[PDB]
C-alpha cells in the first residue's frame, strides 16, 4: 500500500503535474498532486518543499484543497 | 541506489524540479547525501546533478539543491561545450559557460566560488566574457571575480574577449581596470588577438585604452596581424596610432596589398596593385630620403622575379594578374619572414589555383617551396604531402609528365616527415597521440603513393638511384602502422586506402612495381604485422586473382624471389597457403612454393608439439618459431 508500486504511480503524478502544470492545466496538476500525496500519509518533506518550490497560486490552491 | 541515482541524473539533465521533488525527498539524510553528489557518466562526460543542471541552465532544481539540501557548490565535473573536453570544472563555470544568469546569481549567492578555475585554469569570469553576456560578467566581476587571473595558455579575460569580438564585454574589463598590455605564450598582447578576428570595435577601445603596441613572440605587430589577414579596417585603425613611425606604415601597406593578392576569401588583384602603388608613392615621397626597399635574392619559386623598387616598375605590372600573385607571395614573405607560420598557407593557394589551370609546373615550383618553408619549422606538413601526392598522380592521370627531380625532393621531405612523426609519436605521451598516430599512418600512405608514382614515371638513373636512396633511408627505419604493416605489407595488401581525390586514377594498391621497388630496394621480406602475416599472407589473401592476375603475379613471383619463407606461420598458426583464399592464387604459390626438408621438419615439430625450447639451437629457436 506503500512499497516502490504506489511510489512509481505517485512519481509519474506529480511527473504529469510538472508536465501539465507548465502547459497550464492547473486544475489538472493540483488534482494529480492530490492524487501523488493521497498515497503516501506523511510527506512533511514534501509539504515544506512545495511550499517554495511551487509558483505561489498553485501551491496556494493546493493547500487549500488539502482538508478537502 | 545506482538506478535511482542515474535517474535523478537523467531528470535534472533536462530539469525536471518535481521529479527530483520525490526521488531525492521523503527519505532519510545519508541515504540521498551520496545521491546528491553522485558523479554520473553520460554522453561521454561526467558530471554531478548540480553540474549539468547549471549546464541545462535550469534554476529551480539548482535552488532546490541549494537551498533544501546544501549541497556542496565547489564540485568538480567535465565540459561538452567550447569543441573540447575540459575537466576539472564547476558548477558555476558550466553555468557562466552558457549564459544562464539566474543559476549563476544563485551559485554565488548560496556559497560558489568566484575564481573557481579549471585543469586550464579557465576562471567562471573567462567563460562568461567566452560566451559574451555582460550582465553576467559585470556581476561576477561586481562579486570580486579577480579579472586579472589568466589561464594554462596565459590568455587572460580580455583576450578572448577581444577574439570573440563582444566589444561591450572588453569595454567592461579595460572600464575596471583590467590589464590591455597582457601576455600569451604567443606574445599576443589582447590587440593581436582582436586584429586577427578583424573587429573594429575592439581594436578602437583598446586603443582608446592606452593599449601597447609591442610586437608579439612570432614577430609580427598587431598592425601586421591585421595586415597579414588583409583586414583593410583594422589596419586603417592601427595605422593613425601616432606612434608607427613611416617604416612601419608603408611595411604595413605592402604587406596588406601582399596579402590581398593571393587570399581566398580577399582576393581581389586590383587591391593589391592599388596598396602595393600607394606604399611606392610613399616610398618615393622625399626626395633624399627616399626608403629604398630591402634587396632581395631572386627565388626561384617565383618565376626568379624580384621585388619592385620603383613605382615605375609596379606600373608595368598593373595588368600582369599572373605577375601580381608573385609580387605579392614575394613582398609577404619578405615581409613575415621565412620563419612565419602564416607563410606557406598563400603560397599553397597560389600552388592550387595553378593546379586547377592544368598549370602543374608552377604549382609544383610554389607547392615545393611552401612544403620546404613548412619543414624548416617543425610544423604539420601530412597534408601538403598528401597534395603532392594527388597533383603528381593528377599529372599522370592526364598523360603530362613529371619531373624525376620534383619526384626526389618530394620523397625525401616525405622520409624527413615520416622520422619526425615517428619521434612525436614516441615522444607525446596522452596529449594528441591518436592524432599523431594518424597522421603518421597518413604520412606513410602518402609516401607509398608517391612511390607509386615515381614508378609510373620516367627517371633518369642519377634520380632513380636517389629515388632509391630515400627510400632505403626510409626502410632501414622500419615504419609501422596501427596493425604493424611496413610498407611492403601496404603496399602488397588491397585493403590500403587511397583518398578519393585523384588518386585512384593512378596509386593503385596491390601495385607490382611498388612491391618490386621495395623488394629491391630492401624492404624486411620476411616482416610480420602484430596479427603475425607476412606479405606473402596478405598477397595470397587477395579478392582479383584475374583481374589483375598480371599484379598478383608478378607480386607473388618478386615476394618468392626475394626469400620470403612460403611456409610461415602468423598469430593463428596458418601458412599462406591455407590463408590464400582464392584458388588461382593457391596454384601460383604452390608453384612457386619449393620444399625444403628443414621446413618439413619444422612442422613436423610444431604439430608433434616437441619440446624445442632450450633445445635446438638458437636461430632453429626462430625458424621452428614462425612453421
Amino acid at each position: 500500500k506503500d512499497a516502490e508500486a504506489v511510489q512509481k504511480f505517485f512519481l509519474e503524478e506529480i511527473q504529469l503535474g510538472e508536465e501539465l502544470l507548465a502547459q497550464g492545466e492547473y486544475e489538472k496538476g493540483v488534482d494529480h498532486l492530490t492524487n501523488a500525496i493521497a498515497v503516501c500519509g506523511q510527506p512533511q518533506q514534501l509539504l515544506q518543499v512545495l511550499q517554495q518550490t511551487l509558483p505561489p497560486p498553485v501551491f496556494q490552491m493546493l493547500l487549500t484543497k488539502l482538508p478537502t | 541506489m545506482e538506478g535511482l541515482a542515474g535517474y535523478v541524473y537523467k531528470a535534472a539533465s533536462e530539469g525536471k524540479v518535481l521529479t527530483l521533488a520525490a526521488l531525492l525527498l521523503n527519505r532519510s539524510e545519508s541515504d540521498i547525501r551520496y545521491l546528491l553528489g553522485y558523479v554520473s557518466q553520460q554522453g561521454g562526460q561526467r558530471s554531478t546533478p548540480l553540474i549539468i543542471a547549471a549546464r541545462n541552465g535550469h534554476a529551480k532544481v539548482v535552488r532546490l539543491l541549494l537551498e533544501h539540501y546544501r549541497v556542496q557548490t565547489q564540485q568538480t565535473g567535465t565540459v561538452r561545450f567550447d569543441g573540447y573536453v575540459i575537466d576539472g570544472a564547476t558548477a558555476l563555470w558550466c553555468a557562466a559557460g552558457a549564459g544562464h544568469f539566474e543559476v549563476v546569481k544563485l551559485l554565488v549567492s548560496h556559497g560558489a566560488n568566484v575564481n573557481h578555475t579549471t585543469v586550464t585554469n579557465s576562471t567562471p569570469l573567462r567563460a562568461a566574457c567566452f560566451d559574451g553576456r555582460l550582465d553576467i560578467v559585470k556581476y561576477l566581476v561586481e562579486n570580486n571575480a579577480n579579472i586579472s587571473i589568466a589561464n594554462k595558455y596565459d590568455n587572460t579575460c580580455l583576450m578572448i574577449a577581444a577574439y570573440k569580438g563582444h566589444t561591450d564585454v572588453v569595454r567592461y574589463l579595460l572600464e575596471q581596470r583590467a590589464d590591455p598590455n597582457a601576455k600569451a605564450h604567443c606574445g599576443a598582447t589582447a590587440l593581436h588577438f582582436a586584429a586577427e578576428a578583424g573587429h573594429i570595435d575592439i581594436v578602437k577601445e583598446l586603443i582608446k585604452w592606452r593599449a601597447a603596441i609591442v610586437v608579439n613572440g612570432h614577430g609580427m605587430t598587431p598592425l601586421k596581424v591585421a595586415a597579414e589577414s588583409c583586414k583593410a579596417d583594422v589596419v586603417e585603425l592601427l595605422l593613425s596610432h601616432a606612434d608607427c613611425d613611416r617604416r612601419s606604415r608603408i611595411e604595413a601597406l605592402e604587406l596588406l596589398g601582399a596579402s590581398f593578392a593571393n587570399d581566398r576569401e580577399n582576393y581581389d588583384i586590383i587591391k593589391t596593385y592599388h596598396y602595393l602603388y600607394l606604399a611606392m608613392l610613399e616610398r618615393f615621397q622625399d626626395g633624399d630620403n627616399i626608403l629604398e626597399k630591402e634587396v632581395l635574392p631572386p627565388i626561384h619559386a617565383y618565376g626568379n622575379r624580384t621585388e619592385c623598387r620603383n613605382p615605375q616598375e609596379l606600373e608595368s605590372i598593373r595588368q600582369d594578374r599572373d605577375a601580381l600573385h608573385m609580387e605579392g607571395l614575394i613582398v609577404r614573405e619578405r615581409i613575415l619572414g621565412a620563419d612565419n607560420i602564416d607563410v606557406s598557407h598563400p603560397i599553397i593557394y597560389r600552388g592550387a589555383v595553378y593546379a586547377d589551370n592544368m598549370e602543374f609546373e608552377q604549382c609544383i615550383k610554389l607547392w615545393l617551396h611552401a612544403l620546404h618553408l613548412r619543414q624548416k619549422g617543425n610544423r604539420n606538413t601530412h597534408k601538403d604531402l598528401l597534395r603532392f601526392a594527388q597533383v603528381f598522380s593528377q599529372m599522370i592521370h592526364l598523360n603530362e609528365t613529371v619531373k624525376a627531380p620534383d619526384i626526389e625532393c618530394v620523397l625525401r621531405c616525405s622520409v624527413l616527415e615520416i622520422e619526425q612523426s615517428m619521434n612525436r609519436v614516441k615522444n607525446i605521451s596522452d596529449a594528441d597521440v591518436h592524432n599523431a598516430m594518424d597522421n603518421y599512418e597518413c604520412n606513410l600512405y602518402t609516401f607509398l603513393y608517391l612511390v607509386c608514382i615515381s614508378t609510373k614515371t620516367q627517371c633518369s638513373e642519377e634520380d632513380q638511384c636517389k629515388i632509391n636512396k630515400q627510400i632505403y633511408n626510409l626502410i632501414h627505419l622500419d615504419p609501422r602502422t596501427r596493425e604493424g604493416f611496413t610498407l611492403l605489407h601496404l603496399a602488397v595488401n588491397s585493403n590500403t586506402p587511397v583518398d578519393d581525390f585523384h588518386t585512384n586514377d593512378v596509386c593503385s594498391f596491390p601495385n607490382a612495381l611498388v612491391t618490386k621497388l621495395l623488394l629491391d630496394c630492401g624492404a624486411e621480406v620476411n616482416a610480420v604485422d602484430n596479427e603475425g602475416n607476412s606479405a606473402l599472407h596478405i598477397i595470397v589473401q587477395y579478392n582479383r586473382p584475374i583481374s589483375d592476375f598480371l599484379t598478383l603475379h608478378s607480386i607473388i613471383i618478386s615476394l618468392v624471389e626475394a626469400g620470403a619463407h612460403t611456409d610461415m606461420t602468423n598469430k593463428q598458426n596458418k601458412t599462406p597457403l591455407d590463408k590464400s583464399t582464392t584458388g588461382v592464387s593457391e596454384i601460383l604459390l604452390k608453384t612457386q612454393m619449393k620444399m625444403s626438408l628443414k621446413c618439413l621438419a619444422a612442422r613436423a615439430v610444431r604439430a608433434n608439439d616437441i619440446n624445442y625450447q632450450d633445445q635446438i639451437p638458437r636461430t632453429l629457436e626462430e625458424f621452428v618459431g614462425f612453421h
